Formats: structure tokens, C-alpha cells, sequence
């Protein structure tokens, strides 16, 4: 009954995963793309439509460094698919295998932790 | 602790490795093996076995 949201940038994961997994809801808001993020996050407070469908490490960080932490994520962290991230290289490089190498061994150092705490920790994460 | 819940679980999680199937440097099944359980994987195969299996207990 209600105008529910649906709202993905293009050139983005969100668009493509939805429409390769879920080729349904994406033509009920095909004409619903924000501009950006920040009207993207402008026009979720101005309400007309409570919905993203983002990613979660971008949603995480700003709900977790929100202005009174306000708006929320519906659920636990449920990532409809965990990818992650990657890092580019030309084809057939001769970096690939050393890049891997150093990544998991930063990995193993106990580093990026650091990194991600000093970067996109969060004021109300330990807040209930 | 699920079935003899008599302990606890205390502490955070750290060192996430997740748990993967290392093969000699030659394999005919590698790949193949690769994107058979990604297949399985997006198509939610091993959730159903996790609910059958392990995930069917509580106290």
C-alpha cells in the first residue's frame, strides 16, 4: 500500500547485483535513483521514502558516525551477498602474485584493524 | 555449547581465516571445484545443510 523506496545510483554494485540476481523490483524504481549520496541521505530524512539499498560498509560507517546515529540498518549486517572489495591490475602483470603476498601478509600483522579503527570506526558502535 | 550449554562464550573473534581446500600445484579440478562451490554457495546449498546439520539445537 505504501510508496516504498528503492533507491540505487547507476554505475553501481547495488543496480547491477539486483537486476543479474532479482530482475524484478529494479523496473518499480527504475525512476527513483537519488543524484548522489548526500541527497541520497538528504531525501531519506526528508521523508518521502524510508529505503536504501547500499552497501554495507558505506551504510555501517554512516550510521555509525550519524548525527545522533538517527537512521539505522534494517538487520544485523545481513549482506545479501559478501564480496568485498578488490583491488585493480592490468592483465597478465608481473605484481599480482607479490600484491596477494604483502596483502595477506598485512593482513596477518595486525594492522588494518588499526587502519579501520582510526578511519571508519564509528562513535555509536558500542552504543546501544 | 549449543547442546551441553554448561560453558560459555566468552571472548570477541579475531584471525578470521576463512576455511578453504588447498590442492598440490597441479590439479585438473581446481578451478572446476572453485566454481562449483561458488555455484553452490549463491544458490544457498550449504545454508540448508547448515540448518539440517548443525544449526538445530537450543537450551
Amino acid at each position: 500500500s505504501p510508496p516504498f523506496r528503492f533507491g540505487t545510483v547507476p554505475n553501481g554494485s547495488t543496480e547491477r547485483n539486483i537486476r543479474n540476481n532479482y530482475p524484478y523490483m529494479h523496473q518499480y524504481m527504475t525512476k527513483f535513483n537519488q543524484k548522489g549520496v548526500e541527497d541520497a541521505l538528504v531525501s531519506l530524512k526528508t521523508g518521502k521514502l524510508d529505503a536504501f539499498i547500499y552497501d554495507a560498509a558505506v551504510l555501517n560507517y554512516k550510521a555509525g558516525r550519524d548525527e545522533g546515529c538517527k537512521l539505522v540498518t534494517i538487520g544485523s549486517g545481513y549482506i545479501f551477498a559478501t564480496t568485498g572489495y578488490g583491488i585493480a591490475l592490468q592483465k597478465g602483470s608481473p605484481w599480482k602474485r607479490q600484491i596477494d603476498l604483502a596483502l595477506l601478509q598485512f593482513v596477518g600483522d595486525g594492522e588494518m584493524e588499526e587502519l579501520e579503527t582510526l578511519w571508519l570506526t564509528g562513535i555509536c558502535h558500542n552504543e546501544k | 555449547a549449543s547442546q551441553k550449554c554448561d560453558l560459555v562464550t566468552t571472548g570477541e573473534l579475531f584471525f578470521r581465516s576463512g576455511f578453504g581446500i588447498g590442492m598440490r600445484k597441479d590439479s585438473p579440478w581446481k578451478q572446476n571445484v572453485s566454481l562449483s562451490i561458488l555455484k553452490s554457495h549463491e544458490n544457498g546449498f550449504m545454508e540448508d545443510l547448515d540448518k539440517t546439520w548443525v544449526r538445530y539445537q537450543e537450551c
